[PDB]
RNA sequence: UUGAAAAGAACUUUGAAGAGAGAG
RNA sequence: CAAGUCCUUCUGAUCGAGGCCCAGCCCGUGGACGGUGUGAGGCCGGU
RNA sequence: AACGCAGCUAGCUGCGAGAAUUAAUGUGAAUUGCAGGACACAUUGAUCAUCGACACUU
């Protein structure tokens, strides 16, 4: 077992050749059983026994989360205003590739690195020729994910340079942490939405002499993660009045939380860059040779994971966004264009992937940074 | 009693012009009274509403002592929106409630170049009388 | 010609739905 | 370009009902009309 | 009389390839179903009205 170099280059598995990877923050489930605590499963009964039955699955999440932690520390180390996010995304992606030692689909990037600026919320990454220099008075949402054998971990944070945004950052961080602690086994999603809205709205923001009230973006919400499936079909809300579905043992969730000094809703603003093949659709005929070729290329290289046009240009494929929209109309791939708020507004996001262990709740994405 | 032969008192005629009025006219009917403190200091009784004025509700279910600011002047529906004049939608969102400008009181004006000229023009007409 | 104002019925449940039962 | 959204009370909301030193709330050369959550000289446009 | 003109627009309406309008003047912060676009509002401007300049397919 060796150690990591100052510019992170050693693969995570090389740092832990034993096979066991650092555990996330273990937390007992909330005492939502009418006062009765859940500190009765931590004892090594059959609960722990069947927890051990899925130990190998967890280790993949652990290594992915560790890789995410090192990558985000590296990004925090050198990120600064004045440099465009094309090279920022290139650096983040290449560092993550080296740290995860990607090989086909057994390991690699779960989805393109999102870097949303100002009113933009999510699902934005620069395309080819995108000349956007960063500014001192900017806020950015760095959302990126890594996976091991399809065990996806999703985490996101917000970077700021002007110290006028710390109130909004702390509000969104508190909302995300409250959603984290509120989540548990056999709890309704409407409850977590209740908690998130009741913690996050009780904050006030003073920006540029104007006092705003921070509100959730009712359009976005958290999601459940599946095997090579970023969205398993369950969405945890961040506003009041949602579904009454429960969370069950053995599932993983991404507890996202967005806060804006705007209208609390988002729409499609600029050119789409994120794309995702549908996990549920089967075989749909195609009539264009270029479209067929692009489809088989993407299903070989990106499978069901999300991809961006940069990842296709990185593969040497050109003249392809045509067949790409063709797959979009055919329903094979669903575009995910950037979501943006009103101009002049600001948005902050913090995200963590949580594990519902039989004995406890592990937030594998937890780090010392946040 | 009205004596002008060229001004009508017909019910249907007056209603038609009020319901079918251009927005720049509609701003004139979009008028609200100033509070006693502005009225005494500016010597002006009523002023057209604007997008950002401190406004107090004096009639309706939302009548109270709190001060709010206009956020939208919906001239089509002859209503305006304040922050805390909201009600709870069924699904969970929150929507504004339209309040007619004649049922509020302006507690602070959007002091502006055109605005500043508007008060003194009305005020200087008072010392004429 | 709903209603002062959509506040135009969240959510739960049966049904493939149209349709219901609760709730608001 | 005049004067009540004064006080108490009805209402879902009211422009409704009582009171308003001086024989009488305030303006009236303005008590036409329309709008405003009933029915308004004095809330608003007007007159 | 015909045919076209709106980001999403069939009818009604308005308009004419400068095509739900250009210019100018008055006015002075909106239009609105949604989104976007606006918006020092004078180092001068959204909307509306007026309309004398320009333009006006068969
Ligand atoms: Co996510």
């Amino acid at each position: 077992p060796k150690v990591q170099t100052d510019p992170p280059s050693v693969p995570i598995c090389d740092l832990y050749p034993n096979g066991v990877f650092p555990k996330g923050q273990e937390c007992e489930y909330p005492p939502t059983q009418d006062g009765r605590t859940a500190a009765w499963r931590t004892t090594s009964e059959e609960k722990k026994a069947l927890d051990q039955a899925s130990e190998e699955i967890w280790n993949d999440f652990r290594e992915a989360a560790e890789a995410h932690r090192q990558v985000r520390k590296y990004v925090m180390s050198w990120i600064k205003p004045g440099m465009t996010m094309i090279e920022i995304c290139e650096k983040l992606e290449d560092c993550s590739r080296k740290l995860i030692k990607e090989n086909g689909l057994n390991a690699g990037l779960a989805f393109p690195t999102g870097c949303s600026l100002n009113n933009c919320a999510a699902h934005y990454t620069p395309n080819a020729g995108d000349t956007t220099v960063l500014q001192y008075d900017d806020i950015c949402k760095i959302d990126f994910g890594t996976h091991i054998s399809g065990r996806i971990i999703d985490c996101a944070f917000t970077v700021t340079f002007n110290p006028k945004y710390d109130t909004l950052l702390k509000a969104v961080k508190d909302a995300t942490n409250t959603g984290i602690k509120c989540a548990g086994i056999d709890v309704r999603l409407c409850d977590v939405g209740e908690a998130i809205q009741e913690v996050m709205e009780s904050y006030e923001v003073e920006i540029d002499g104007k006092t705003y009230q921070v509100k959730p973006i009712r359009n976005l919400n958290g999601h459940s993660i599946g095997q090579y499936r970023i969205h398993a079909g369950k969405t945890v809300p961040i506003v009041k009045g949602g579904e009454a579905t429960r969370m069950e043992e053995g599932e993983v969730y991404a507890i996202e939380t967005f806060g804006s000094t705007g209208k609390g809703v988002v729409h499609d603003d600029m050119e789409c860059s994120h794309y995702m093949k549908n996990f549920d659709v089967g075989h749909v005929p195609i009539r264009l040779p270029r479209t067929k070729h692009l489809l088989n290329v993407i299903n070989e290289n990106f499978g069901t994971l999300a991809f961006c046009r940069r990842w296709l240009d990185r593969l040497g494929e050109s003249k392809y966004l045509m067949a790409l929209k063709n797959l979009c109309d055919l329903g094979i791939v669903d575009p995910y264009p950037p979501l943006c708020d009103i101009k002049g507004s600001y948005t902050a996001q913090f995200e963590h992937t949580i594990l519902l262990r039989p004995t406890c709740k592990e937030v594998v994405s937890r780090g010392d940074d946040y | 009693m009205k004596f002008n032969p060229f001004v009508t008192s017909d019910r249907s005629k007056n209603r038609k012009r009020h319901f079918n009025a251009p927005s720049h006219i509609r701003r004139k009917i979009m008028s609200s009274p100033l509070s006693k403190e502005l009225r005494q200091k500016y010597n002006v009784r009523s002023m057209p509403i604007r997008k950002d004025d401190e406004v107090q509700v004096v009639r309706g279910h939302y009548k109270g002592q709190q001060i709010g600011k206009v956020v939208q002047v919906y001239r089509k529906k002859y209503v305006i929106y304040i922050e805390r004049v909201q009600r709870e939608k069924a699904n969970g969102t929150t929507v504004h409630v339209g309040i007619h400008p004649s049922k509020v009181v302006i507690t602070r004006l959007k002091l502006d170049k055109d605005r500043k000229k508007i008060l003194e023009r009305k005020a200087k007409s008072r010392q004429v009388g």
